[PDB]
């Protein structure tokens, strides 16, 4: 799964989240037309209860089904400021999509973090099953103390995501940040 | 000068994306003149060349647009499961899930979009031919590009899985028994005839030309269910964004299928009952608070998310504050409550 995001000179914005589901999909070449072929299906609920590749469960209403499109996560998303697009983001992540693009959001409004700041980082995650508190290294093993007498079950696991992010200012110049996390990426503009 | 982390600057347009090569191809688009869905959708024929990890053809996605003047929409183009798809289709003869089937054969795959919801955003909200945005990927399939850090780095650990078990695959990103190494060319003539045929037929020619031939014919000689009839079927969809309001801030995503939107505003309403700014990024009161109210969302995520076409999503009552104001009255910023002793909600009250 990968993300983008962009803003013209006029101000309109676009932000797209597509994929093959995992890295390259099922790896499986459509012929001679050098297309690879998505392995989606697994986001479908295969049985009632029994966890996806992401530690995704489901039942009746993402069960599979002919011409039915499988449950996803991706999260596209603009966040608007004073009637106008102020922050364009998205992330790959499968269940963690959600959390990412979530965090995202609070560190720009609620710790009025730049785009760059919000996007380096750490990131945390919790999907109800399995039952754990999820995080990345760069939380203070002072805070990661606390969180575990309060019961939390934490488990430090590898990074997640890649958000690649503008952020439109007050006078319409633009910022921009692309993911620690992924190598070889790039914002840009003129 | 008190910050450590500096975001790019620019005055006109920008564009952010996980390749360089990717990224420089939408900013010569608006520097053509093309506006953000003619680059957008030129970065996304861009990746699926220099990013065969996630940028595709063969896959599907969303896709949010926002005007200038405040017109908020969103393309559906998820891959829709084949009509011969059923839901027993994944378990074996014990009645347990194969994750070999819905990951790594030929069952696997849904019918693809991209091309589809592409063409249905460039058509409406852009301003460019087709050809036209085609163009950058083509040259880069036909004449080839560097293999840079993260692709080697992503065929070897990810591509050896899967990629060589292909003739097709290993034919193309394979070399010398080896996955493609860093500083190595990578051609993809196939691909660049694919694209070529799109850029003068249109979309018609992934669902209805070669290519839908190509999948088809790839699907019935080794077990797919994915057919011509599947592919002319295929449409990509515009639907209203699922959005909320956090603290006078408003947040657009995307609406089902997919469960992001829904559940990102889910949660900003729980958080939004508490003093978050008070507490501080990295501190435990705040990563127990949205720890907690992520729980509640998984736990509803499971229960209610699906295709709006064939099931009704209660997406008013999962993002009704009074709800969310339910579920933020049961967290305890000092105890976690195990996820044994969380269900879906009973949303009745709300709906
Ligand atoms: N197929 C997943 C995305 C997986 C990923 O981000 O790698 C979804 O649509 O939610
Ligand atoms: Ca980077």
């Amino acid at each position: 799964t990968t993300h983008y995001s962009v803003v013209d000179k006029d101000g309109n914005a676009v932000a797209v989240t597509y994929t093959l589901n995992t890295t390259f999909g099922t790896g499986i070449v459509a012929g001679e037309s050098g297309i690879l072929l998505n392995n989606q299906m697994d986001d479908f609920s295969a049985k009632p209860g029994v966890p996806n590749v992401y530690g995704l469960v489901g039942g009746d209403a993402n069960a599979v089904g002919p011409n039915k499109r499988p449950l996803s996560s991706m999260s596209p998303t603009i966040v608007v400021k004073d009637g106008k697009t102020w922050l364009v983001t998205g992330s790959p992540g499968g269940s963690r999509i959600i959390t990412t693009v979530l965090q995202m959001v609070v560190n720009s409004i609620d710790y009025g973090l730049n785009v760059a700041e919000a996007t380096n980082a750490p990131r945390f995650h919790h999907q109800w099953l399995p039952d754990e508190l999820r995080v990345e290294k760069g939380f203070s093993p002072d805070t990661l103390k606390l969180l575990e007498a309060k019961g939390q079950k934490v488990a430090l696991k590898e990074a997640m995501g890649s958000t690649q992010s503008i952020m439109v200012g007050p006078d319409g110049e633009l910022y921009g940040a692309s993911d620690p996390r992924s190598v070889d990426d790039l914002t840009a503009g003129y | 000068e008190e910050d450590v982390f500096h975001p790019v600057r620019a005055k006109q347009g920008m564009v952010a994306s996980v390749d360089a090569t990717a990224t420089q191809v939408g900013v010569d688009i608006l520097k053509e003149g093309g506006n953000a869905v003619d680059a957008a959708v030129a970065v996304g024929y861009a990746l699926a060349v220099t990013h065969p990890q996630a940028g595709n053809l063969g896959g599907g996605g969303f896709m949010l647009i926002r005007s200038k003047n405040g017109n908020t929409t969103a393309i559906d183009f998820r891959e829709m499961a084949p009509a011969k798809a059923t839901r027993d289709m994944f378990l074996d003869d014990q009645g347990n899930p194969d994750s070999k089937k819905s990951l790594t054969s030929h069952l696997a795959s849904g019918t693809p979009g991209t091309v589809a919801g592409f063409s249905l955003a460039l058509d409406k909200y852009g301003t460019m031919p087709l050809n036209k945005v085609v163009q950058p990927a083509f040259k880069l399939a036909r004449d080839g590009f560097i293999v840079n850090d993260a692709l080697a780095d992503d065929l070897k650990t990810y591509g050896s899985e899967v990629l060589p078990n292909h003739e097709n695959s290993k034919a193309i990103f394979w070399k010398e028994g080896e996955p493609l190494k860093k500083g190595d060319t990578l051609v993809q003539a196939n691909l660049a005839k694919s694209l070529e045929m799109i850029a003068e037929n249109g979309p018609d020619e992934f669902y209805k030309g070669t290519i839908a031939e190509q999948i088809a014919q790839e699907m019935q000689k080794n077990g797919g269910l994915i057919t011509k009839e599947d592919l002319a079927a295929y449409k990509a969809v515009e639907r209203t964004p699922i959005s909320g309001d956090y603290r006078g801030y408003q947040v657009y995503s995307m609406p089902p299928p997919s469960s992001g939107g829904i559940h990102i505003v889910q949660i900003l309403n729980i958080l939004e009952n508490f003093d978050m700014k008070k507490y501080g990024f990295g501190s435990a009161d705040a990563m127990q608070i949205m720890a907690e109210a992520e729980k509640y969302a998984y736990a509803d995520r499971s229960e209610y998310l699906g295709d709006p076409d064939f099931v009704k999503v209660p997406w008013q009552a999962l993002t009704n504050k009074a709800y969310a104001k339910s579920i933020a009255d049961q967290i305890d910023i000092n105890k976690a409550k195990p996820s044994s002793e969380i269900r879906p909600g009973k949303l009745a009250p709300y709906e």
